[PDB]
């Protein structure tokens, strides 16, 4: 497939990997009865672990020689919740923190004391402009064409 | 005439004051201009002498926190207590104290950190704890996690008396000045109330909980088949049973017929040989003896009736023909300073937690606390570490004191002055032992180091070539090893079995403990430890020496104690300060304490600790190669770092991936802290110009300018970084390795 | 200046330990020096250059010259993979036994110390092949340096 | 073996003295 | 020069509010004050300071 | 003004420390402070340690100019007493040092000419190129 | 009350209680949709 | 009952001689003469500097270029037989 690379779900290496893994979990769950806490933990750990690489195998992931997913971040459609989409549900959320912060600098930037409001929150104010971020794209493509957003 | 002097609501409470930041001083109340404004606050905090010149206000203040820190200590008691209640394997290790790893923390199960939670034992998954306390509570006579459950509530109980009586004696009834003056009640009452009464009231515990119960758990009876304590109190029958002595009720005591009570206050010595531990019949009798001691010491000084010294007098009366007035005038000096208070009592209190790290490694004194070599490495070590940071701290006040309070006009003393007055011959002198002991000590390192390279070990200094042997170390071993049949007839055996002379005591396979052999390389690291010490000393010394006045800064005082230097003249007076003596004290303390509990480790792993065989065969956990490995740095470097980090760089993938992470992670700080110590503040605040500037071109620049840290932050950045990193290093390592190969 | 550094009377008049240092420290910055001009510094900077070169030409022929006289030359072009290329011989009267046993690698008659220049794989490659090229080498950058 | 041992000490002891020698007097001149 | 209260931005180069704004406090008369425009600013510089006297052609009445 | 003549007089109580004069005092230079006391009474030394001032006149050597106005500076600031110094060489010549024409420094006193002083803004100063190759700083003209 | 108040509006206050409820989002978050390679 | 004196810069700057003692020479004067008459030649630091530096050198090279085997094992050199690299190279 890409990059020379095997499919998960497809990859010997993978499957031994979840092999000894539980393995190696069953090999310690071995010494603890089967009804008390350490078994059901163990155990939880288990299901958790063949759940796991079941879900990377039906992710459509691609595995190395080491058996292991490596991820493709080329632009590739078979692969954007690899990076794409990640990413752009990140920027959303660093632009939404971003824009925020520089919406409650704004607010208190004409007053009698600035720097209070620095260390001391005003949660009020604060609370007002939370929401705000939610439409960040659009507030500051409008204050980029208006000329709003730079001096 | 000494009584209780109290105010009346000194000062009122209100929140008011929480919604001011840095209201304690005159300057940080007005609020930040720039971030240093923030820095500030933190560090001023608890400098309440920059906060007042009232001595009483100060005195009230450190009195009320004192306080908070006794609660903070109880709610931590409270918390390892309750841990050791509820989330522990504390009773199965008490059916199984030889083959259970002792356990009281667990994880929750998220983003996999639940590998943590590793075989302990005891049909338990967790973290193993190196703190020693199962082996307190044996020795308590504890056996129920109840029992821990209730001395839990206990201990949060007292939290809340501490944390009321804080509040109370600030708020409500704060004592005046004199009552804090009053050292002579102060001391009778600290020697024979908390002293006296405390050992005197445990060995009340020891004598009728402890030696019962620990008595039923070595005969083997099942924890909770053993009769619950209060028993043994209502019904003598059992201690009657248990030591015949009781049968006559403390009638002998009364009589003067201490003989009959032999049965439960012995002088034997050595250890329990089903144990590991030292006897506690012997603690038990150690303790009463120590209360009796305590009990008549406080009542040395004169108080309100006729009888007892006078500590004035006592001082004034002590004067020589070298010394002339001698310590007439340091009464005064210190009924009126803080920081020579602290500076007196962090060094001893320092001292005192090295000694009880070396005493508690040569005399284990809790039951099953010998062959729990991770329980033993880890005190030792801890103990060290902070014994070497109260003795730096001691340095930094008694420079506090030197630069604030000194005051010969109003306060003289002669020795204090003549010390003065030849402080260049004293540092000198250090100086000069300094550089002697570092090569005569190091050199000899490299000396075998080369000759070892060169192919030439006949030429080293070494058991087997050159030997410097310990002679006065292995007389005093000798001597205390046959002290038991000459200068102490009633001792059975010797303090501790690693004099020179003895036999070998073993629990559960393990080696306990054994004679201590001392050779070259042992001549050698002590040299080095002589040498590492004297360096710290030379510069802390200095620094509190020369913290008012030197030849290059005459009016050094008016500076303060703290601050980053006198300018890039004179050549440059970069950390002149007594606060940068103390800055890089730090470091040299760093490196002694980190020199000495590498010696610690490797001398235990090689020489003491191991497996023992049938018919006496023992097996050390490295051989016994320190005597041939310790003496070149390469061994150091290849037989101990390199050869014992394996268990913490292959620690992934088990319960000890912890210590592997906070390898790594420690490293990290550790070099983290090297950018701060190796560059100056002017750069950070050019660079801080340009980021500015890009704030400012999108309309984020904040109000509180952004501002580098200053000089002496950065060095205290510096530092504690540096600390933090390389003794967290030394933890992981020393704890993943013990605890593996242990 | 009447005292060393000649070239600062300002370090001259040092009477410290610094002055000594900062001698040496600021012997290359020409432009800083004492009655300087545009003339003195390109001159002095030619002049040096030429030194860098006369530098550069002597460490080549000491290297040709070690290899030549002390090396396994001749025996690695006949055998490039199974011989350890000799840098330079080893005379250090601090050696024991062991070090002078250790140390005989190739075909030594003596302790010596393997070559990782790589200057054995080059000189063969352009051409080189007996001592003797070596040598003469050797004396034609000898020569180089001189002129 | 011949030569090293004349050329050795030459460099390794007479000229770093001779040198060391020299510079400290045109220093201390 | 200009008027008390007046906005201005500063030209002097070396200044720590160099191109940026301040008001004016007062203006010396005497034609010998080589500094005679007061200027306070809303940050302080490196050395805690405020104010700073600079002259007519450090000055740029601006709005 | 006529500068202070330099006699004589008892130095104070002292027993002595080792922060005292070196041999730079006898080839080079060493200084000498007077002052005069209302009483006796105990000051702290420039060089460490404790001494006492007598009622009078009062002469002090120390190695450093610094030292002198260092402790005259404690005089004048904390027992309110007026100081002069000097600096002396081996030859035996005395040279009068402060204060210099009577007046302390911090106040204005007429008759003293500048020194140093450039009638220019520092930004104004020349780039280091157009001082190359002479031996001009931008700041010394 | 008001100073209370404004005491628990302090940077340090506001960032425990803001990065505490953070964190506690991202644990449960982390807890019902394990194991997140992918979006 | 002073200690400063322009006259007198010596006293005033503690220029003394601690332990010099004006006492004449108590060695032996037939002793005095051997010493005085061979090692004079010794007694120009020139001509010294040279005979110390040059004779020096000559000693140097004179027992580094006749060391025995038995004293300097680098002149013995090896007398085991050489082992074999790491990868079959000589
Ligand atoms: C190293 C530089 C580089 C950069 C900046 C990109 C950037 C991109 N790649 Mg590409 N890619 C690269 C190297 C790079 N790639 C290499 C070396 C390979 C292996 C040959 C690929 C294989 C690859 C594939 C198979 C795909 C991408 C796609 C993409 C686009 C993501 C979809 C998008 O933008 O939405 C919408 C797209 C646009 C608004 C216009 C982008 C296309 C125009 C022609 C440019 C993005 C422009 C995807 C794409 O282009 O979808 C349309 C896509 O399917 N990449
Ligand atoms: C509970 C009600 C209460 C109230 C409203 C007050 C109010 C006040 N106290 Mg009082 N006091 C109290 C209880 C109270 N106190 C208690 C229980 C004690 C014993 C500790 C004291 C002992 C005391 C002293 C010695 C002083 C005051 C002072 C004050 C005044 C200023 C303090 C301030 O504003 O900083 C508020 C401080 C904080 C918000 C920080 C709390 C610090 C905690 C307790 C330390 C432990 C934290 C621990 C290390 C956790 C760290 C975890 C990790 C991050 C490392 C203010 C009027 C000061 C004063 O009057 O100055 C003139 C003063 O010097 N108090
Ligand atoms: C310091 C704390 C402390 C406390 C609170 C106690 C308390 C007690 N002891 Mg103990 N005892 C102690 C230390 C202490 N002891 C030490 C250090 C030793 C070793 C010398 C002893 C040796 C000892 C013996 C031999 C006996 C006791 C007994 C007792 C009980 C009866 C005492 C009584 O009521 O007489 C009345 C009180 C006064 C006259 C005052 C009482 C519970 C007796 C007991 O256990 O009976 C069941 C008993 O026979 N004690
Ligand atoms: C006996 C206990 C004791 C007490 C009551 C004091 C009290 C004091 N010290 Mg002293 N000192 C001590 C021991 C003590 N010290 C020790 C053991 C050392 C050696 C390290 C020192 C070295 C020292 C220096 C160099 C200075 C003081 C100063 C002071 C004064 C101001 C303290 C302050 O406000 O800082 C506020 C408290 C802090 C800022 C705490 C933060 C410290 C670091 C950052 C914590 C370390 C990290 C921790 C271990 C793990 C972090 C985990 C995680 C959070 C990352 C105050 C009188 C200062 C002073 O000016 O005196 C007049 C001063 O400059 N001390
Ligand atoms: C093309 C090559 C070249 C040339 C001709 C120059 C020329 C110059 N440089 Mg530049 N420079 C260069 C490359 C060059 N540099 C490189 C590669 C660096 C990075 C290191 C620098 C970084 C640099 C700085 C920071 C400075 C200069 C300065 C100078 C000027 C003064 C040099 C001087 O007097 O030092 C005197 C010579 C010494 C002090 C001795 C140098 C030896 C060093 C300290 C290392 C010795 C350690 C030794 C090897 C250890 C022994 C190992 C053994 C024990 C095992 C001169 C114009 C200086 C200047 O005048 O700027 C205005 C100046 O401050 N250079
Ligand atoms: C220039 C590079 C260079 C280097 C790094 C070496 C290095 C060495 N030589 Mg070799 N040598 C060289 C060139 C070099 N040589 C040349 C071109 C010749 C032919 C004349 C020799 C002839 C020679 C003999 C006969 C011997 C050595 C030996 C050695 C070894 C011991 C040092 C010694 O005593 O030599 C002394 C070197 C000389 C007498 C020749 C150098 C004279 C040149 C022309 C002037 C060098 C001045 C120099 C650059 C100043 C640097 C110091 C200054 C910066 C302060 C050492 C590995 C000894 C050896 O092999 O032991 C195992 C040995 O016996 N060399
Ligand atoms: C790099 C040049 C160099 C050379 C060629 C040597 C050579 C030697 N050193 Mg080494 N040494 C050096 C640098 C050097 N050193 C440095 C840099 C250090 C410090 C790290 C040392 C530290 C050192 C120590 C501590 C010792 C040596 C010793 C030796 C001798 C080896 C032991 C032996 O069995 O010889 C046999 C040696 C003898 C039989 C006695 C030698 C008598 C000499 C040859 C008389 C010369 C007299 C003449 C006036 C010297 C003036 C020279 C001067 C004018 C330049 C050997 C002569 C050992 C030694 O000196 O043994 C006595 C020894 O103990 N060295
Ligand atoms: C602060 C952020 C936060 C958020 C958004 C949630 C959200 C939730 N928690 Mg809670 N939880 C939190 C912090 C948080 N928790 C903290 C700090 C604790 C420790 C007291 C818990 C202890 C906890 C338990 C024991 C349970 C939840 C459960 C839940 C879920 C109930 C539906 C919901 C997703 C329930 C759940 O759905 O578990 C599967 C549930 O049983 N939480
Ligand atoms: C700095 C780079 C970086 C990146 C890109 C990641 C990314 C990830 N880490 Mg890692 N991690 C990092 C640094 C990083 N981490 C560091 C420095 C550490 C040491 C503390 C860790 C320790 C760590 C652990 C122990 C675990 C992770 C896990 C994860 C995965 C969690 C997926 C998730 O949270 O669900 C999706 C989360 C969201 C959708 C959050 C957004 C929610 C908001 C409310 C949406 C709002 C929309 C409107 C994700 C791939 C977990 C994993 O499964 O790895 C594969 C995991 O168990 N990380
Ligand atoms: C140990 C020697 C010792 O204790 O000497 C004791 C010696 C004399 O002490 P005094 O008898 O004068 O002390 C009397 C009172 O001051 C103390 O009770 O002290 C010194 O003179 C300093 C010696 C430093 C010696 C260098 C170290």
């Amino acid at each position: 497939d890409i990059s020379g690379l095997t499919p998960c779900k497809e990859s010997k290496q993978f499957a031994k990997r979840e092999k000894q893994a539980l393995k190696k979990l069953q090999a310690s769950l071995k010494l603890y009865a089967d009804d008390s806490a350490p078994a059901l933990a163990i155990k939880a750990t288990m299901e958790k672990t063949k759940k796991r690489f079941d879900n990377y195998g039906k992710y459509g992931l691609l595995c190395g020689s080491d058996g292991l997913p490596h991820l493709i971040v080329s632009g590739d459609q078979r692969h954007w919740g690899e990076f794409i989409t990640p990413g752009i549900l990140f920027l959303y959320i660093a632009g939404w923190i971003g824009w925020v912060g520089r919406s409650y600098l704004i607010a208190i930037r004409d007053e009698k004391k600035p720097t209070q409001k620095e260390i001391i929150i005003d949660v009020p104010l604060a609370s007002r402009l939370l929401f705000r971020g939610f439409s960040w794209p659009v507030a500051a493509y409008r204050e980029l064409l208006n000329g709003e957003l730079v001096d | 005439e000494v009584k209780i002097l109290v105010d009346r609501d000194p000062i009122k409470t209100s929140f008011e004051q929480w919604a001011k930041p840095g209201h304690f001083s005159r300057t940080i109340a007005k609020g930040p201009d720039t971030t240093t404004w923030i820095w500030n606050l933190h560090a001023d905090a608890h400098d309440f002498d920059s906060h007042t010149s009232d001595l009483e206000e100060i005195s009230r203040k450190v009195f009320s926190a004192h306080f908070g820190q006794l609660s903070i200590i109880f709610l931590w008691l409270s918390g390892m207590y309750f841990h050791g209640a509820r989330f522990s394997n504390y009773e199965a290790w008490l059916n199984d104290p030889t083959h259970i790893k002792p356990s009281a923390q667990v994880v929750w199960p998220i983003v996999g950190q639940e590998i943590l939670n590793g075989d302990v034992g005891g049909g338990f998954r967790g973290i193993q704890i190196t703190s020693g306390f199962f082996q307190i509570w044996r020795a308590s006579g504890i056996t129920s996690e109840l029992q821990l459950y209730c001395t839990a509530i206990g201990a949060l109980v007292f939290a809340g008396l501490m944390l009321f009586a804080g509040w109370f004696h600030y708020h409500k009834a704060a004592p005046k000045l004199a009552w804090f003056q009053d050292v002579e009640s102060m001391l009778n009452h600290h020697l024979a109330g908390l002293l006296g009464l405390g050992s005197l009231s445990w060995a009340g515990h020891q004598v009728h909980v402890s030696l019962p119960i620990n008595q039923f758990l070595n005969a083997g009876v099942d924890p909770k088949e053993i009769p619950l304590p209060h028993e043994f109190i209502l019904n003598r029958d059992l201690l009657a049973q248990l030591y015949p002595s009781f049968a006559e009720g403390a009638t002998p005591f009364f009589t003067l017929n201490w003989s009959k009570y032999a049965d439960f206050l012995t002088f034997r010595g050595g250890l329990d040989p089903l144990t590991g531990g030292l006897w506690l019949t012997d603690i038990a009798h150690h303790h009463l003896a120590i209360a009796i001691l305590f009990l008549i010491a406080g009542h040395m000084y004169r108080t309100n009736w006729g009888i007892g010294h006078g500590i004035k007098d006592i001082l004034e009366a002590h004067k020589g023909p070298f010394t002339g007035q001698g310590h007439k005038g340091l009464y005064e000096i210190l009924t009126t300073s803080w920081h020579a208070q602290l500076s007196i009592n962090l060094a001893m209190l320092g001292s005192l937690t090295i000694v009880v790290a070396q005493h508690m490694y040569s005399m284990p004194p809790y039951p099953y606390l010998a062959t729990d070599y991770a329980t033993q490495l880890s005190l030792f070590t801890h103990h060290m570490w902070i014994g070497g940071f109260l003795i730096v701290g001691a340095a930094a006040h008694a420079a506090i004191f030197m630069v604030r309070d000194y005051d010969p006009t109003t306060r003289y003393n002669d020795l204090l002055d003549r010390v003065l007055r030849h402080r260049d011959a004293i540092i000198s002198h250090l100086n000069w032992v300094c550089i002697f002991l570092g090569f005569h000590s190091f050199g000899l390192y490299i000396h075998n180091d080369t000759m070892s390279a060169l192919g030439r070990p006949q030429d080293m200094f070494s058991d087997t070539a050159i030997q410097l042997q310990p002679v006065f170390a292995q007389w005093i071993q000798n001597t205390h090893a046959l002290a038991p049949g000459t200068t102490a007839p009633g001792a059975t055996a010797s303090t501790s079995l690693t004099w020179g002379g003895g036999d070998l005591v073993a629990v559960g396979g393990k080696v306990a403990l054994l004679p201590i052999p001392l050779g070259t390389a042992d001549f050698l690291v002590h040299h080095i430890h002589a040498f590492t010490i004297h360096v710290t000393v030379l510069i802390l010394l200095k620094g509190v020496l020369f913290a008012r006045s030197s030849r290059l800064i005459p009016d050094k005082a008016n500076l303060g104690f703290r601050f980053p230097c006198d300018g890039p003249g004179r050549g440059g007076t970069c950390q002149v300060s007594a606060w940068d003596h103390v800055f890089l004290g730090l470091f040299w303390m760093y490196n002694s304490i980190s020199v000495v509990i590498f010696h610690f480790s490797w001398k235990m792993q090689s020489d003491v600790w191991g497996t023992i065989n049938d018919q006496g065969v023992v097996t050390h956990i490295t051989a016994g190669n320190f005597a041939q490995s310790s003496i070149t740095i390469n061994g150091w470097l290849r037989d101990f770092l390199w050869a014992q980090a394996s268990q913490v760089i292959q620690s992934y993938g088990s319960s000890l991936s912890a210590y592997g992470l906070f390898f790594l992670g420690a490293h990290f700080v550790w070099a983290f802290s090297l950018m701060f110590l190796f560059s100056g503040r002017g750069y950070w605040q050019e660079l801080i110009e340009s980021i500015v500037w890009a704030h400012n071109k999108l309309k984020v620049a904040p109000a509180t300018q952004p501002r580098a840290l200053s000089i002496v932050q950065g060095r205290a950045v510096g530092v504690t970084h540096y600390l933090l990193g390389g003794i967290a290093t030394t933890w992981a390592f020393f704890l993943a390795r013990i605890i593996a190969v242990g | 200046a009447l005292r060393f550094p000649r070239f600062s009377q300002g370090i001259a008049q040092d009477p410290t330990t610094r002055r000594i240092w900062f001698g040496i420290a600021t012997a290359h910055d020409f432009e800083s020096h004492d009655d300087i001009t545009e003339g003195r510094l390109y001159q002095n900077i030619f002049a040096s250059h030429f030194g860098q070169l006369a530098i550069i030409f002597l460490w080549t022929s000491g290297n040709l010259f070690h290899v030549a006289w002390q090396g396994n030359f001749e025996a690695w072009v006949q055998d490039p993979f199974h011989v350890r290329p000799i840098a330079h011989a080893i005379w250090d009267p601090h050696f024991g036994q062991p070090a002078v046993e250790a140390f005989t690698r190739g075909g030594a008659l003596g302790p010596v110390n393997n070559a990782y220049s790589g200057v054995y794989q080059w000189w063969y490659t352009i051409g080189l092949r007996t001592n003797e090229d070596l040598y003469t080498g050797a004396i034609f950058l000898l020569f180089l340096s001189f002129i | 073996i011949n030569l090293p041992s004349l050329f050795v000490p030459l460099v390794g002891l007479l000229f770093p003295a001779v040198a060391m020698a020299s510079l400290f007097l045109h220093v201390e001149k | 020069g200009p008027k008390r209260g007046a906005k201005v931005k500063i030209l002097r180069k070396e200044s720590y509010w160099y191109k940026g704004t301040g008001s004016v406090v007062a203006v010396d008369q005497d034609p010998n004050t080589r500094y005679p425009v007061v200027v306070r600013f809303n940050k302080v510089n490196y050395a805690n300071v405020s104010t700073n006297n600079y002259a007519l052609d450090e000055i740029q009445e601006v709005e | 003004t006529p500068p202070e003549l330099d006699p004589n007089t008892p130095s104070p109580i002292f027993g002595g420390s080792t922060g005292g004069l070196l041999r730079k005092a006898q080839v080079e230079e060493f200084y000498v402070i007077t002052w005069d006391s209302p009483k006796e009474q105990i000051f702290e030394m420039p060089t460490g340690g404790a001494a006492i001032m007598r009622e009078g006149p009062n002469l002090l050597k120390l190695a450093r100019k610094e030292q002198c106005l260092a402790l005259g500076t404690r005089l004048r600031s904390k027992y309110k007493i007026k100081y002069q110094f000097y600096r002396v060489f081996p030859n035996g010549e005395v040279q009068y040092l402060h204060p210099k024409d009577g007046v302390y420094p911090e106040k204005v006193n007429a008759g003293r000419q500048g020194v140093g002083q450039n009638f220019r803004s520092i930004g104004k100063n020349v780039s280091p190129i157009e001082v190359k190759f002479t031996g001009k700083q931008p700041y010394d003209l | 009350m008001r100073d209370l108040k404004t005491y628990l509006s302090v940077a340090p206050v506001v960032s425990t209680l803001w990065f505490g409820a953070l964190a506690g989002l991202l644990i449960e978050i982390n807890r019902f949709f394990p194991d997140a390679l992918i979006f | 009952s002073v200690y400063f004196d322009l006259e007198d810069l010596g006293n005033t700057t503690g220029q003394w001689d601690s332990y010099g003692s004006d006492a004449p020479s108590p060695y032996n004067p037939l002793q005095s003469k051997l010493f005085e008459t061979f090692a004079a030649p010794f007694t120009k630091r020139g001509l010294l500097l040279k005979f110390l530096i040059l004779g020096g050198g000559s000693t140097l090279a004179y027992l580094s270029a006749t060391a025995s085997g038995d004293i300097l094992p680098i002149t013995r050199g090896p007398q085991q037989p050489p082992k074999l690299g790491p990868r079959g190279k000589i």
